[PDB]
RNA sequence: AGCGUGCUACUUAUACUUCACCGUGAUUGCUGUUUUGACGCUUUCACGAGUAGGCAGGCGUGGAGGUCAGUGACGAAGCCUU
RNA sequence: GCCUAGACCGAGGACUGCGGUUUUUACCUAGGAUGUUGGCAUAAUGAUCUUAAGUCGCCCGUCUUGAAACACGGACCAAGGA
C-alpha cells in the first residue's frame, strides 16, 4: 500500500467570490391579487381559492 | 499451378510519398568532378596565386 | 520477348519535324555556353554522336562542363522516394538557351530601374508580381448597344 | 475558463466592442433615409418586360 | 501582506485604466468610421445602379473580392490534388469554414476543392457572428478564444489591428493585411446546419445539391450552421 | 475525423534530461534548469542541453584543442568551457594560462593544467563566476573522428570501412576491390 | 461526507470487465484478458459485443481511489502502521490485515480510535 | 420546381480591338439567380463563340407577372430530349402566371413523358390573346360560356382516427 | 403505400457544435516563499481506428541481498463464498 | 430592436484581469451556481447479484484476398507445456 506523503495537504480552500446577487421574481400577467386559483398540488388540490397578495418568499 | 500477380506499381507513390519525395540539398561550391581535367589543372594553380596575392595584400 | 534498348519508344521523339530534317543551321554551332546556364534538352536525331537518352528529352539543366563540342548537364530524377544527381554529356546540337531566365533577368533589370526612379522622385513602389484580380465596377452605355434577346433554338436535322 | 457569446452576454459587447453603445443609442439599426421619391425605370429600362 | 499588495493592485489598476481609456476611445472611433464607411459604399453602389438605370446604361457591379469557403465533405476517400487542396486551404475536417481572398491563384485553387466544399461571398453581419462567437486566434500554434482585444492587439498590432471591430473590417473590406488577419484566425469550426442540408448534398448547388459557390445563399447556410 | 497533415502524439526526440542518474549530475542539471529559466543568457540554455547528451555526442577535448581555441585572436584570457572530459596531450610543446571548466579533468590535463599557472574549474564554480556565461568559449570534441563512424554508409564506391574482424591480405581484398578480379566497387 | 471535501465521485464503468466466453468455458477465467484472434468479433468491436478496458474509462484524477466514503484506505498490519496517517486522518482511513490476531486488532480498533483514524473493516473478530 | 423569371443580360469581355461588345438578353426560368445565371451560358455556348470565362453578366432582374390576377392561356414552345431522339413539342396551360405555367410544364413533361429539368428546352412562352389562338381542347374546354360543373365525390378529411358516424360524399 | 416531378416538415451515426472526465503530444510559470516531493507542482492548446510489427509504463510467480527490531498456534499458507 | 415557452449543464475554488455603472478606492449580469423552502437520516439514494421485458449479439483459435462456414483443432477439468 501507498502511505500518505507530507505534502497531502488536509485544509479545505475557501470558496471563489461567487457572481450571483440575486433578482427579484417576475410573476405572471394572470397573478393578479383577486384572481381565483385552482390548486394543482397539495391537499388542497383541485380547489378554486382567492388570490390575496403576493409574499416577499 | 504458381500463377500469380507479374508486376504492378499500385502502392508505390504512396510510399515514395511517405517519406519523399525529397528535393536534394543545394551549396554554394558544387563539386568540380567530371569537369575538364585541363580547366581543372590550370584553376588550381590560379586559386593557388589568387590566395597568395591576398595573403600579401 | 521483351526489348528494353537504349532507344526503344523513341520512334517519333526522335523523328525530325516536318520538312525540318537535313543539315543543322550553324545558330546552332554559335551559340555560346558557360558553367550554369540553363538549357532544355531536346535530341536531334541527324546527330547520333553525343546523343541524350530518352528520359532527357524534354528536360531542362544546368550547365557544368563545356568541352570541345559538348556540354555537361545536371538533371534531377526521382528514382523512388527522392532525387537523384544525373551528369549528362550532350553535343551542342542537343541544347538550347532555356527562356526562362532571361524573363526572370529582366524582371530584375526592371524592378532595380522602377525602385531607383521612385528613390529619385522620393515616393515608394511595390515590386511582388500580382495574380489576376477580380473586375471593379463598370457602367455598360446602351447607344447604338440595346440588348438583343435570344432563344433556344429548335430542333433540327441537316443530313 | 469560460468563453462567453458577445452576441448574447451585454457585458462582453461591451468589453470587445465600445462603439456597439452608440449604435445603440443612436439607432444606426433603424436609421430612416431622406431621399426624393423616384422611379428611374420608366424608360428604356422597360427593356426587361419585354425584347 | 495580502491587504497591502491589493492596495498597489488598486494604484496600478488605476493607472492602467486611465491608459486604456484613450486606446478604447481609439477603437471607438475606428468603428464609427468602419460603420460609416459601410453605409457609404452601399448607399454609393445603390445610387450607381439608380443613375445607370436612369442613364439607358447597366452598371456592374464590381466582382466580389472575399469568399467563405466550408468544407461539407468527410475525411475519406479524397484524390491526392484535391485532399493536398483542402489541407492548404486548412479546411481539414467537416464543417469547417474558412475566409479566402480571390485572385486567379485562389480561384484555381477553389475549383480543385469545389466538390468538397460549399462556398459564397459573405456579408458583413455573417462576418461579424463568425468573428464574434466562434473566432479564435491562432497565438504559438494554440487555437485561443478572441475574448479580449488585448490577444488581438498583441498578435496584431504590428498591423495596426486593435480590435475585433478592425479585425472584422480588415476581412471584410479586404486589406492590405488580409493575409495575415485570415491566418491569425483559426479555422471556423461550425456546427451541421439547423434545418438541415438538401435531399443530396454532393452536387453542385445549381443542379439541387450544396457543394460549390452559391454566392449569397452562403449567409443563410452559415445562419443555418453557425 | 480529422486530415491530419503530420503525425500524432510525436515526441520531440531530443533528451529533456541525462540518461544518467548520476546525482551530482542531477545536481548540476539543477543549477542551469534555473540558469537557463531565468537569465535569458543562450549559455546556459547550450550548457543545460549538453548535459543530457550521452557520452559519444560529448567527446574528449584534448588540451590541444584549448590551446588552439586560446590562440584565437582575443580569445586569451577567456574561459574555456567543456561539458565533457578534458584529456592530456603530450604533443604540446608548451601550455598556456588558462581557467577552464569542465566536467572531469584526467590527472595529466589537470596537472598541466595547473603547472601553468591555470585554473581547473568545475562547472558550479563556473556558475558563480559567471552566471551568465560572460568571457567563456565552448570547446567540443571531434564527434566524427569515432572508430565507428568509420563503417557508417557503407556501400559501392561510398569509400567507408568495411566491417572486419581480421585485417590482411586474404580479407576482402580480391573481387568487387580490384579489376584484375572481376569489377571494383 | 465526513471527509475531505470532494466532487460527486464517478464511476465510468460499474460492472466488472469480463473476459470473452469467461461464459461458455470453465476453463476460461472472468480475469480480463485481450483478444488477440484474428477474426475476433470482440477484438473487431461489433456491435452487441461486450465492452472492453481502454484509458477512456479512467476515473477523474480527484476522486480517484476514493472509496465511497471519501477515503483513500491504507493497510494496517500493527499499532505502529498507524503513525503514518496522523496528519491524515480525515482523507485517509485503515484497514486492518486480515492476518492480524485478534488481539492485536483489538488493540489497532482501540489506538485508531483514540487517534480518529476511521477503520474500513471495524467488526471482523 | 419552384421558379422566378429573370432576364440575365451579358456580352463578350471587351478587348481593344471590340471595345464595346453586343449585349445579348435571354429570359430564363431558374430558381434562383445561381442557376439563372448558369442557364445564361448554358445557352450563349449553344449559341455564340463565348464562354463564362471569356465573358461578363451584365445584368440579372425578375421579370414579375403583369396581371398576377387575370386568368390567361399560355401556349409553350419546347424541345426536348427523349431516351432516343431529339423532338420538338408544343402544348397549352391555363394559369395566371406565366412562371406558373412553366412550372406546370415542368411538372407535365415529368409525368407525360419522364422528360427532366435537364431535358427540356423551353423555346417560347406566349399569352394567347385570342380564344382562337388556342389549339389543344383540353384548355380549349374551360373556355365555353357559363361554364359550370359539380366535384362529386368529396372525401372529407377527419382530425381523428375514428369516427362514429358513417361516411358521406355529398357536394 | 406504384411510376415521373416539385415542396414543407420530420426521423436519426462512434460524424459535426458546446460542455465534463481519462490519456498522449506540445506548451506557461514555479528558489532572498524552496517550502522535508523539481523524475515534482502548475497554465494553455490540440489530438485518440488498427492486423503484422516496434517501443514504453505497469500487473502477477519461484528463488537471492537488504529493510520493515513486519504478520502468525489468541491461527501462517491454502481453499469455498451476491 | 422588443416580448415570450422549454431542455441539458454548473468545470473552477481567497484576491489579482478586461469591461460596465459610476450616486463611490464603491457596486455589477463583467476571468465557470447561488439563494430560499420542504422532506429524510430504522430511511428517500447508490452499487452489485438473480430474473423479466425492449433492442442488438453466428464459435473461438488458425492459415487465408476472403471463415459462422458444408475448411482444420477443440467432449470436460486439473497439473505440466514452447
Ligand atoms: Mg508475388
Ligand atoms: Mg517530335
Ligand atoms: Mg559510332
Ligand atoms: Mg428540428
Ligand atoms: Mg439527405
Ligand atoms: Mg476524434
Ligand atoms: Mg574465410
Ligand atoms: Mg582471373
Ligand atoms: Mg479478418
Ligand atoms: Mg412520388
Ligand atoms: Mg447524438
Ligand atoms: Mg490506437
Ligand atoms: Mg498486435
Ligand atoms: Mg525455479
Ligand atoms: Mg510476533
Ligand atoms: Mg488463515
Ligand atoms: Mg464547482
Ligand atoms: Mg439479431
Ligand atoms: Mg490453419
Ligand atoms: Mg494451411
Ligand atoms: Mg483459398
Ligand atoms: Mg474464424
Ligand atoms: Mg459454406
Ligand atoms: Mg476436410
Ligand atoms: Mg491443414
Ligand atoms: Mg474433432
Ligand atoms: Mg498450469
Amino acid at each position: 500500500q501507498v502511505a500518505p506523503k507530507w505534502y497531502q495537504s488536509e485544509d479545505v480552500p475557501a470558496p471563489k467570490q461567487t457572481r450571483k446577487t440575486a433578482r427579484p421574481q417576475k410573476l405572471r400577467a394572470s397573478l393578479v391579487p383577486g384572481t381565483v386559483l385552482i390548486l394543482l398540488a397539495g391537499r388542497f388540490r383541485g380547489k378554486r381559492v382567492v388570490y390575496l397578495k403576493n409574499l416577499e418568499d | 499451378m504458381a500463377k500469380s500477380k507479374n508486376h504492378t506499381a499500385h502502392n508505390q507513390t504512396r510510399k515514395a510519398h511517405r517519406n519523399g519525395i525529397k528535393k536534394p540539398k543545394t551549396y554554394k561550391y558544387p563539386s568540380l568532378k567530371g569537369v575538364d581535367a585541363k580547366f581543372k589543372r590550370n584553376h588550381r594553380y590560379a586559386l593557388h596565386g589568387t590566395a597568395k596575392a591576398l595573403a600579401k595584400a | 520477348g521483351k526489348s528494353r534498348g537504349y532507344r526503344s519508344g523513341t520512334r517519333y521523339a526522335f523523328q525530325r519535324d516536318f520538312k525540318k530534317h537535313g543539315a543543322i543551321p550553324l545558330s546552332t554551332y554559335l551559340k555560346v555556353y558557360k558553367v550554369g546556364d540553363i538549357v532544355d534538352i531536346k535530341a536531334n536525331g541527324s546527330i547520333q554522336k553525343g546523343m541524350p537518352h530518352k528520359y532527357y528529352h524534354g528536360k531542362t539543366g544546368i550547365v557544368y562542363n563545356v568541352t570541345k563540342s559538348s556540354v555537361g548537364v545536371i538533371i534531377n530524377k526521382v528514382v523512388g522516394n527522392r532525387y537523384i544527381e544525373k551528369r549528362v554529356n550532350l553535343r551542342v546540337e542537343h541544347v538550347k538557351h532555356s527562356a526562362c531566365r532571361q524573363e526572370f533577368l529582366n524582371r530584375v533589370k526592371s524592378n532595380a530601374a522602377k525602385k531607383r526612379e521612385a528613390k529619385a522622385n522620393g515616393e515608394t513602389v511595390y515590386l511582388k508580381r500580382q495574380a489576376a484580380k477580380p473586375r471593379g465596377s463598370r457602367i455598360i452605355s446602351t447607344e447604338g448597344n440595346i440588348p438583343q434577346t435570344l432563344a433556344p433554338v429548335a430542333y433540327e436535322t441537316f443530313i | 475558463v469560460l468563453k462567453k457569446n458577445p452576441l448574447k452576454n451585454k457585458q462582453v459587447l461591451l468589453r470587445l466592442n465600445p462603439y456597439a453603445k452608440a449604435y445603440a443609442a443612436e439607432k444606426v439599426g433603424s436609421a430612416k433615409v431622406e431621399q426624393a421619391k423616384v422611379k428611374p425605370s420608366k424608360g428604356q429600362f422597360a427593356e426587361v418586360l419585354k425584347n | 501582506a495580502q491587504q497591502k499588495t491589493a492596495e498597489e493592485r488598486a494604484a496600478a489598476k488605476k493607472v492602467r485604466k486611465a491608459a486604456n481609456k484613450e486606446k478604447r476611445k481609439v477603437i471607438f472611433d475606428r468603428a464609427a468610421a468602419y460603420q460609416k464607411e459601410y453605409t457609404e459604399a452601399e448607399r454609393s453602389v445603390i445610387k450607381a445602379k439608380r443613375d445607370a438605370k436612369a442613364s439607358n446604361s447597366y452598371y456592374v457591379d464590381a466582382q466580389p473580392k472575399l469568399v467563405f469557403v466550408v468544407r461539407i465533405k468527410g475525411i475519406n476517400k479524397i484524390p491526392p490534388k484535391p485532399r493536398k487542396v483542402l489541407q492548404l486551404l486548412r479546411l481539414t475536417q467537416i464543417n469547417a469554414g474558412v475566409f479566402v481572398r480571390l485572385t486567379k491563384a485562389t480561384s484555381e485553387l477553389i475549383k480543385l476543392a469545389e466538390p468538397y466544399v460549399a462556398y459564397g461571398y459573405p456579408s458583413l453581419s455573417t462576418i461579424r457572428q463568425l468573428v464574434y462567437k466562434r473566432g479564435f486566434g491562432k497565438v504559438n500554434k494554440q487555437r485561443i478564444a478572441l475574448s479580449d482585444n488585448a490577444i488581438i492587439e498583441a498578435n496584431l498590432g504590428k498591423f495596426n489591428i486593435l480590435s475585433i471591430e478592425d479585425l472584422i473590417h480588415e476581412i471584410y473590406t479586404v486589406g492590405p493585411n488580409f493575409k495575415q488577419v485570415s491566418n491569425f484566425l483559426w479555422p471556423f469550426k461550425l456546427s451541421n446546419p439547423n434545418g438541415g442540408f438538401r435531399a443530396r448534398k454532393f452536387q453542385h448547388f445549381i443542379q439541387g445539391g450544396d457543394t460549390g459557390n452559391r454566392e449569397q445563399f452562403i449567409n443563410a447556410l452559415v445562419k443555418q450552421m453557425n | 475525423g480529422r486530415d491530419h497533415t503530420s503525425k500524432q502524439h510525436v515526441r520531440s526526440g531530443h533528451r529533456t534530461a541525462p540518461k544518467s542518474d548520476n546525482v551530482y549530475l542531477q545536481l548540476l542539471v539543477k543549477l542551469y534548469s534555473f540558469l537557463a529559466r531565468r537569465t535569458d543568457a543562450p549559455f546556459n540554455k547550450v550548457i543545460l542541453k549538453s548535459l543530457f547528451l550521452s557520452k559519444i555526442n560529448r567527446p574528449p577535448v584534448s588540451v590541444s584543442r584549448i590551446s588552439r581555441a586560446l590562440k584565437q585572436k582575443g580569445a586569451a584570457e577567456k574561459t574555456i568551457v567543456v561539458v565533457g572530459t578534458v584529456t592530456d596531450d603530450n604533443r604540446l610543446l608548451e601550455f598556456p594560462k588558462a581557467t577552464i571548466a569542465a566536467l572531469r579533468f584526467t590527472a595529466g590535463a589537470k596537472d598541466r593544467i595547473l603547472k601553468n599557472g591555470g585554473e581547473a574549474i568545475t562547472l558550479d564554480q563556473l556558475a558563480l563566476r559567471a552566471p551568465k556565461g560572460q568571457n567563456t568559449l565552448i570547446v567540443r570534441g571531434p564527434r566524427n573522428s569515432r572508430e565507428a563512424v568509420r563503417h557508417f554508409g557503407f556501400g559501392p564506391h561510398k569509400g567507408k570501412a568495411p566491417r572486419i574482424l581480421s585485417k590482411g591480405r586474404k580479407f576482402e581484398r580480391a573481387r568487387g576491390r580490384r579489376r584484375s578480379r572481376g569489377f571494383k566497387v | 461526507a465526513t471527509s475531505v471535501p470532494h466532487p460527486k465521485i464517478v464511476k465510468k464503468y460499474t460492472k466488472k470487465f469480463k473476459r470473452h466466453h469467461s461464459d461458455r468455458y470453465h476453463r476460461v477465467a472472468e480475469n480480463w484478458r485481450k483478444q488477440k484472434g484474428i477474426d475476433s468479433c470482440v477484438r473487431r468491436r461489433f456491435r452487441g459485443t461486450i465492452p472492453q478496458p481502454n484509458i477512456g474509462y479512467g476515473s477523474n484524477k480527484k476522486t480517484k481511489f476514493l472509496n465511497p466514503a471519501g477515503y483513500k484506505v491504507y493497510l494496517v498490519k500493527n499499532v505502529k502502521d498507524l503513525d503514518v496517517l496522523l496528519l491524515h486522518t480525515k482523507s485517509y482511513a485503515a484497514e486492518i490485515a486480515s492476518s492480524v490476531s485478534s488481539r492485536k486488532r483489538v488493540e489497532i480498533v482501540a489506538k485508531a480510535k483514540k487517534l480518529g483514524v476511521k477503520v474500513t473493516n471495524p467488526k471482523g473478530k | 420546381s419552384r421558379l422566378n423569371e429573370y432576364q440575365v443580360i451579358g456580352r463578350n469581355l471587351p478587348t481593344e480591338s471590340v471595345p464595346e461588345p453586343k449585349l445579348f438578353r435571354m429570359r430564363i426560368f431558374a430558381p434562383n439567380t445561381v442557376v439563372a445565371k448558369s442557364r445564361y451560358w448554358y445557352f450563349l455556348q449553344k449559341l455564340h463563340k463565348v464562354k463564362k470565362a471569356s465573358g461578363e453578366i451584365v445584368s440579372v432582374n425578375i421579370i414579375s407577372e403583369a396581371k398576377p390576377t387575370k386568368v390567361k392561356t399560355f401556349g409553350i414552345w419546347l424541345r426536348y430530349e427523349s431516351r432516343s431522339g431529339i423532338h420538338n413539342m408544343y402544348k397549352e396551360y391555363r394559369d395566371v402566371t406565366r412562371v406558373g405555367a412553366v412550372e406546370t410544364m415542368y411538372q407535365d413533361l415529368a409525368a407525360r413523358h419522364r422528360a427532366r429539368f435537364r431535358s427540356i428546352h423551353i423555346l417560347k412562352v406566349v399569352e394567347l390573346e385570342k380564344t382562337d389562338d388556342v389549339k389543344r381542347q383540353y384548355v380549349k374546354q374551360f373556355l365555353t360560356k357559363d361554364l359550370k360543373f359539380p366535384l362529386p365525390h368529396r372525401v372529407q378529411k377527419s382530425k381523428k382516427l375514428f369516427q362514429a358516424t358513417a361516411p358521406t360524399t355529398f357536394y
